[PDB]
């Protein structure tokens, strides 16, 4: 009868850019509760992509059960988000309506008088894999200033199969390096430096990374002010973002990846 | 015994008349070109007709046809290229030429820097077209529609139409003659409907499934939100887009599937 | 080897290396007495550019390991300069030095360091027969001028003619050969010229694509063009010259 | 169009 999920957006955009930080594979997993919706991306099961915008955003939000979730075409669901482009500035609202399992995902958006009806199926879920990340057991973690990291991760020496990071008290403390053919390319953040708004390096780590995988945290990094860069006692890599929305809220995306070995 | 010669010295005018061709050539790769004393054509024939008052734009002109019309089809990105050297220029001469073979020749005083004149000058290659087939080459009649009403703005429709296109090829368009407008696609996975509102009409729903590739094609090249955009449709056969801005009328017609 | 750049001819550098990637897939690196020569040389070995930085260029200048010739893929060295943007905002000194590996360091701002270790392979001193006092015409304009004059041809255009026509014109004309194409002629006066010795009639044809590369490095540095040639098959000769900066452009031209 | 004689080069 009743709805199992309805959210309202004075700005529909307050919820797109943040998606746009996730947007590298066709599907992605929708987890609604009681504090927001997770939207879950994840591939390889090596690489996952998390966005959880809090129900603070919202100007209408509410679910049933406690738990609400639906597999959905990330890609599909991004277009009739943005069906009305981008103008200059008259806003864009959304009303986002799930019935339950089995009936489609609903949206209805609105600018200017002229309405958009988007009816998008559902899919059952695939079981989305735990990265078990603990504070507890992360060994190195730094907090940089994005603006100046977006050139490191978009100049990439893509013929290179991995990434290699390495952090560490002593020099060269915060470097970046890329193998690729007839060139091996290196990049170094000393830990006094500007950009760098926090450095608690305990012991030196090298880890390397399919380079595959890490280049579409770049959507993330373009979006956020700063970036958290976190390693673990088993290689694992955490990047915790910042994004601001045009309301002047705060919401997080994050992404893990196994290292490669 | 075909003779031409057209000759522009004003600067908005140059601009108008270069955006026009700009327009040509993303509307289509070769189109006919028509020279008649008193107006300029481009024709398409997916049909697309253009119309231009001569005297709005040329300071000289000169239009001698033996037996008073005279088409010739071009590659618009050829006269496109050839205006785009204009941007600034102080003389705009335009004649037909038979040197090496039949061509549309544009002479360009550039803009001297000092001293001597810079002059450019473009052979544009041409095909002339006998009066046996100036019949099959005329503006397409609109015979009556079903429904008449008026375009939203085209940036809107253009935007929208953009993001479907993503998703499906086909689209349904369906008009009401109380001011409603419809665009609508449908998918195994997705359907989305937009709905336009109080649009007005000039003085029951008729609808046609056309490419939206070829709407977008429309859209797309579109210079300006014109000063009058309609959209007469006869049901599920044609829709026909009536376009007048600016002293330039622009007829585009897309059929049905 | 080691050179240093700082300031405002790190762009100009990199200007450089973009203008020689238009013309040849391979950098040829010649540290010389007289300034740093990078060279490049087509696929079809009918053109040839090469530039020379004197001495003064550069913050420091190292020749010789107390001879080094260079061949790089200009892929990998295009990537390493490409985009000026993030070389004038973000770059200060530029470092190129030399083993294994070529490298080129860049220190940013902030005490951010970019490091690039580029393989190379030792080659032979990629050198053109040419000589601008051995041909009999001559033209000279600053960049400018040429590059208003090569405007109203396509980007796509690969081949151009230049000749001298009745009453001291430069004139260029588009080349094709024989299904019809748009010809563009563009005519200039000797006024704009600041020196023209060239016999009316005379007309060699080259290759448009490259003339342009280095024109668009001379046009911002507002430098002088000249270009020398000779009979039609002969090589045209196209040189810039500042009191930094030493660069020419030698291309093949068609026959008969 | 692309039948220029080879530049001579040194080797």
């Amino acid at each position: 009868d009743q709805y199992s999920l309805v959210a309202s957006l004075d700005n529909v955009r307050n919820l797109s850019t943040i998606l746009k930080a996730i947007h590298f594979r066709e599907h992605a997993t929708c987890f609604a509760t009681k504090n927001g919706i997770k939207v879950t991306v994840e591939n390889a099961k090596c690489v996952q992509a998390n966005a959880a915008i809090q129900a603070g955003i919202f100007q209408e939000f509410k679910v049933q059960e406690e738990s609400v979730t639906f597999r959905i075409n990330l890609t599909v669901l991004l277009d009739c988000l943005s069906i009305f482009g981008s103008s200059p500035g008259t806003l864009t609202a959304l009303r986002m309506c799930y019935q339950g399992y089995g009936y489609p995902l609903m949206l209805f958006l609105e600018e200017g008088g002229v309405v958009t009806v988007c009816k998008i199926n559902t899919q059952e879920p695939e079981e989305t894999l735990d990265f078990d990340f603990c504070s507890t057991n992360v060994i190195n973690k730094i907090i940089l200033q994005s603006e100046g990291l977006r050139e490191a991760f978009s100049e990439l020496d893509m013929t290179s199969e991995v990434l290699q990071i390495t952090m560490s008290p002593d020099k060269p403390y915060f470097r970046l390096s890329t193998f690729g053919n007839a060139g091996s390319s290196h990049l170094d953040y000393p830990k006094d430096s500007d950009l760098m708004e926090a450095f608690h390096c305990n012991q030196t780590q090298v880890n390397r990374y399919k380079i595959s995988l890490l280049k579409p945290s770049t959507k993330a990094l373009v979006l956020s002010c700063k970036v958290s860069i976190r390693t673990d006692n088993r290689g694992f890599l955490s990047l915790q973002y910042a994004i601001r929305n045009e309301d002047g809220q705060i919401c997080a995306v994050e992404y893990y990846c196994c290292p490669d070995e | 015994h075909h003779k031409f010669r057209a000759k522009i010295v004003d600067g908005a005018c140059l601009n108008h008349f270069t955006r026009i061709s700009n327009m040509i050539a993303k509307l289509a790769k070769t189109c006919t070109l028509r020279i008649s004393p008193d107006k300029l054509n481009f024709i398409l024939c997916v049909s697309m007709w253009c119309e231009l008052e001569q005297e709005n734009f040329f300071n000289e002109f000169q239009m001698e046809g033996v037996s008073n019309e005279i088409y010739l089809e071009l590659t618009s990105e050829n006269l496109s290229r050839a205006l785009k050297t204009a941007q600034n220029a102080r003389a705009l001469k335009i004649k037909l030429t038979n040197k090496h073979f039949p061509c549309l020749t544009v002479s360009v005083e550039l803009l001297s820097m000092s001293s001597s004149s810079r002059i450019v000058t473009h052979d544009i290659p041409i095909k002339v077209i006998p009066r046996k087939l100036w019949k099959d080459l005329q503006e397409p009649v609109v015979p009556d529609p079903d429904v008449s009403i008026y375009l939203p703005v085209l940036k809107t429709m253009k935007s929208v139409v953009e993001k479907m296109k993503n998703i499906s090829n086909h689209l349904v368009i369906e008009a009401n003659l109380d001011g409603e407008l419809n665009l609508k696609i449908e998918t195994e996975l997705v359907c989305v409907t937009t709905h336009f509102k109080d649009l007005g009409n000039p003085p029951h729903m008729a609808e046609v499934h056309i490419d939206i590739r070829k709407l977008l094609q429309f859209l797309a090249g579109q210079q300006v939100n014109p000063t009058k955009a309609l959209c007469n449709i006869v049901n599920n056969k044609m829709v026909h887009f009536d376009l007048l801005h600016e002293d330039v009328s622009l007829q585009y017609f897309i059929p049905a599937l | 080897m080691k050179c240093l750049v700082t300031g405002g001819n790190v762009k100009v550098l990199g200007k450089a290396v973009h203008s020689l990637s238009r013309i040849g897939d391979e950098l040829y690196l010649e540290p010389l007495e007289d300034g740093l020569s990078l060279r490049t040389v087509n696929s079809s070995r009918s053109a040839y550019a090469c530039f020379l930085f004197a001495p003064l260029f550069f913050q420091q200048y190292q020749a010789a390991t107390p001879l080094l010739r260079c061949k790089i893929l200009m892929k990998s060295f295009l990537s390493v300069f490409r985009s000026l943007a993030m070389l004038e905002k973000t770059v200060e000194k530029c470092c190129i030095s030399l083993s294994s590996r070529l490298v080129v360091q860049l220190h940013c701002k902030f005490g951010v360091r970019k490091t690039h270790n580029l393989s190379f392979q030792d080659c032979e001193s990629l050198q053109a027969v040419f000589d601008p006092a051995s041909c009999p015409h001559m033209l000279r304009a600053p960049a400018r001028v040429l590059g208003e004059a090569v405007l109203p041809f396509s980007p796509a255009l690969a081949e151009v003619t230049l000749g001298i026509g009745r009453g001291r014109r430069v004139i260029l004309r588009s080349y094709h050969e024989e299904a019809k194409a748009m010809v563009t002629e563009m005519c200039l006066g000797e006024e704009d010229f600041q020196q023209l010795q060239a016999q009316e009639g005379v007309a060699i044809t080259f290759c448009l694509k490259e003339f342009r590369g280095l024109l668009s490095f001379a046009e911002s540095a507002n430098l002088n063009l000249s270009i020398h040639f000779d009979a039609p098959g002969r090589p045209a000769i196209f040189t810039i010259k500042d009191s930094l900066l030493d660069g020419h452009f030698v291309l093949a031209t068609l026959s008969d | 169009t692309s039948k220029f004689p080879h530049l001579t080069f040194e080797s």
